[PDB]
């Protein structure tokens, strides 16, 4: 009865529905954000950069992470590229352990050379390239208190008030220690005053921005990679596996293939605890074939926005709240998850979509022209990523302390909503 | 007074701003842009504030200011 | 079945309804327009302003209560500015008793101080400050009748056919007493022609534009004050309820939370004869919840207006047609009533709120930059509020005699909507 049924169903959008406030007992500010995608894969906030080549590269992906997010390399770009990337992201946060150094027998000049070549604004300076021992630190402040000189660095550096901290003290205490010192560098020395490393302002600073840094088990910042379904994918997986990817991002057009099916089957069995996330899908079957292909996340997304590409040229889409809340009906049953791919415009739009099912959104347009976002070149100037990622998840904690939800899997289960009329607009 | 301020600049302060401990950092950084960058801390020398000293500070108040460490000269001390 | 329940609520907004012509036996003049939000606060018009720092201040409230309505003073300054601002209300109509005088021996001068002090144009003059006895007037067409000049004020004032009237003699007759003798200042003298106080043509004037003021059972105009939920708070509606204040209005972004209910039920165990207004909620448990905790009016508004931050930002909204309905079905149970707080742009919307159930509607951003509302400051010119409210009663008038409601119960109770596509806009 396929003829009977070609019209019955019906489909709801972002703008047909509003969350219906509920009794509350938790400010925004302590509404929990984090969502668990699978037992190794967790995000403190539920906001995935899209793998697209005008939205995620490694600064993306290193910026997401550092808020709680998670960063979908991009495929448009061969494997090796793609596997130095994903090392990007993994290599960037490393604690610095080695300590670019000088003696007293350079001159000024060569530490010169050193802070205007890596943008770092002081030297250590140890007694010997060997028994690294810190005699002195110098600066620019030190060098604008100088016309240009090459005199020995030891009649120039600071060396009477040296302030040093030991191996192993706290960022809190490296703060309170620049703080009364009234300086930004702090070295970090061992028992015997050997130099071992160094800790600065600006990591204090970028410590107190970005405390829900999303972290592997080894403190590495998370990282996904993109695939496709192509001859090479096997190679291309297997070189992102060895540059420790946290999950792949199987991403076709349509993902209720048999094609894509396939290639989520041979990738479980190759890598039995890899992360596979698929997509695009926007139906309960769909959902399921993937699922029992393999795949631990299901990505949700055909035809989402009233009028992109898929329905203008094909006909083709489903209404992205009924695509989500359907999807993740079906993802509940094996114990998956789902993330929600598509036409987020505003901040209340992801509030919608987690409520509705969605444990993750992925966004990609709305980060596009971003200073983090890849290239310079027809994309409007939209800032630091992190400024558009704190409004979006502020409307997200609003719009939780309306619903009463005190972490995302109350949003989920518990929210309603009131089907609207689009009257007024 | 505007004549006067001309044929006396090019000298090289005898009335520079000043606050005192009771003061709070707010009034410094206010007197600061009104564009110096350093304020000596009553009617009848405890310290001194400078612009770098308020990036570790919050407006608080102004007595955690740079007090032991006061470098200072004699009247008539020359340029050179 | 939270997870099924998701979708199953719809939800209409102004845009949505008209409102059904009736049998009509009352014409819009002759419609009864008052409203009894409690027994202590009734309204002449179901118009209030907003506790916004945009709308509501001194100004405002007694333009409002002059007209019937009330005002509520916003709660963005202090403790003590807010009751000074209730207090300022509170004693604007006295009735002038203590009429400003001056005597015979004073210069031309002193009069002129006087009336461009106080932007007065009439000084009664008695024989002595102590005997104070009606001797002459003195105003400023009989200056303009002289070259400046210190003369006397006793060969310079009207003296001849003075007019007088008794304490004691109505409106009505004073303002006949004034267009027969052509003039505009009425001095009231006792049995020994003792000046006890003063009438004066405008005094007559405001009379008859202001005849359906609201005012507490001592003469005194109503007003009311808005409370958020803070440590001070206690303090704040103790030093209100110190300056007379009629209604408490505890005025939060999301009422249905505890720290609300709580703030409701100990502010009702302090003073449980003042009256409490509660809001914002947009269902019938939140409302039940408020009249629980103690509150005597529930103000319903969350998120209404079809593009209002609070559906842009966090996603969260009711319609109001349905919010206003729900709220009131549940209002009604308990013996309490209702203030619509939120989208109305036109007077049409007005009739619409109040049938569905709200027995008051607040009105802000159409008020808001009338010529009462605070500051000289980024919102357009709208004129004196009593044009507004003057349209805005106009047609809410003119719905009920469509409807053929004689009050605003018929209205409420009785008024029938039919619900539209939106086809043609
Ligand atoms: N060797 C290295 N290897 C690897 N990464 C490195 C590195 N050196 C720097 N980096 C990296 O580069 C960045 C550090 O530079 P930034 O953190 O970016 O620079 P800044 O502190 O904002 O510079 P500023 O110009 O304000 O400081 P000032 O000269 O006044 O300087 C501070 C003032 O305090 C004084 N001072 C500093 N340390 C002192 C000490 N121990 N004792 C006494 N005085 C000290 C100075 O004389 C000066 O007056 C970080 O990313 C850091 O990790
Ligand atoms: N009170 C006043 N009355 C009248 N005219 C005034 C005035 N103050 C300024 N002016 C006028 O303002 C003009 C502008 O010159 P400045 O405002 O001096 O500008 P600058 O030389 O470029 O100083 P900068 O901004 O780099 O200082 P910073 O805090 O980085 O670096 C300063 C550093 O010095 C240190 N410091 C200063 N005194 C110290 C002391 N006694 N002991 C220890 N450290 C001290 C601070 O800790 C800080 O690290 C002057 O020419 C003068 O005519
Ligand atoms: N002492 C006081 N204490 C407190 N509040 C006070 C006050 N005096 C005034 N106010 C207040 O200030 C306002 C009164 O002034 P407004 O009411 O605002 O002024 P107006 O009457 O419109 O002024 P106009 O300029 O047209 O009147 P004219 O000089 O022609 O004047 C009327 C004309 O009639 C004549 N006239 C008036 N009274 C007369 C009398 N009893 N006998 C004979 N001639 C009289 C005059 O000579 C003149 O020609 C009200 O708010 C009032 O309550
Ligand atoms: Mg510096
Ligand atoms: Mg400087
Ligand atoms: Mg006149």
């Amino acid at each position: 009865h396929h003829w009977e049924s070609k019209f019955s169903k019906e489909g709801l959008t972002f703008d047909d529905v509003l969350l219906v406030p509920a009794k509350s007992e938790v400010l925004p500010r302590d509404v929990d954000l984090s969502v668990e995608l699978t037992k190794t894969l967790k995000l403190n906030i539920p906001v995935i950069s899209a793998g697209m080549d005008t939205v995620t590269e490694s600064a993306m992906a290193i910026a997401m992470a550092r808020q709680g997010g998670l960063g979908i390399i991009h495929k448009n770009m061969s494997i090796e590229q793609q596997a130095e990337q994903v090392d990007k992201v993994k290599r960037s946060e490393r604690g610095i352990t080695n300590p670019f150094f000088l003696t007293p027998d350079h001159q000024v000049f060569d530490a010169e050379h050193l802070m205007g070549k890596y943008r770092i604004s002081g030297v250590p300076i140890v007694n010997n390239e060997e028994d690294q021992k810190l005699v002195g630190i110098i600066t620019n402040r030190d060098l604008r208190f100088i016309a240009d000189y090459s005199m020995k660095i030891s009649d120039v550096m600071t060396k009477e008030e040296l302030v040093t901290a030991s191996v192993g003290t706290t960022l809190d205490e490296a703060e309170k220690i620049l703080q009364k010192h009234k300086i930004e560098k702090l070295p970090l020395v061992d028992d015997q005053n050997k130099l071992k490393g160094l800790i600065t302002i600006k990591d204090i600073e970028k410590v107190i921005e970005f405390p829900n840094s999303s972290k592997d088990i080894h403190g590495r910042l998370i990282v996904g990679a993109a695939v496709g379904v192509t001859g090479d994918t096997m190679t291309r997986v297997k070189k992102l596996v060895e540059a420790n990817v946290d999950v792949i991002v199987i991403d076709t057009a349509h993902g209720h293939s048999q094609g894509v099916l396939n290639t989520v089957t041979k990738i479980r069995e190759t890598y039995p605890e890899l992360n596979i996330i698929a997509g695009n899908v926007a139906t309960a079957e769909a959902t399921r074939a993937l699922i029992e292909a393999g795949a631990d996340v299901v990505k949700v997304g055909i035809g989402p926005g009233s009028i992109c590409t898929t329905r203008v040229v094909a006909g083709v889409g489903v209404p992205q709240i009924t695509a989500i809340y359907d999807c993740a009906t079906e993802a509940r049953k094996h114990g998956k998850t789902i993330i929600a791919d598509g036409g987020i415009k505003f901040s209340g739009d992801i509030t919608k979509a987690l409520a509705a099912g969605g444990h993750a959104v992925m966004l990609g347009s709305l980060l596009a022209g971003t200073s983090e976002s890849p290239g310079a070149a027809a994309a409007p100037y939209k800032g630091p990523v992190e400024e558009t990622v704190y409004q979006l998840v502020g409307g997200l904690r609003s719009g939780m302390g309306y619903c009463g939800s005190k972490d995302l899997r109350a949003l989920r289960e518990e929210a309603q909503f009131i089907r609207m009329t689009g009257a007024a607009a | 007074e505007q004549v006067d301020k001309v044929k006396r600049s090019e000298r090289g302060i005898t009335n520079p701003f000043f606050l005192t401990p009771d003061h709070q950092v707010f009034d410094a950084e206010h007197l600061m842009g009104k564009r110096i960058s350093g304020v000596p801390i009553e009617e009848d020398l405890v310290g001194i504030i400078t612009n770098r000293d308020l990036r570790f500070i919050s407006m608080k108040i102004s007595d955690v200011m740079t007090k032991e460490e006061l470098v200072t000269a004699s009247v008539g001390t020359t340029l050179d």
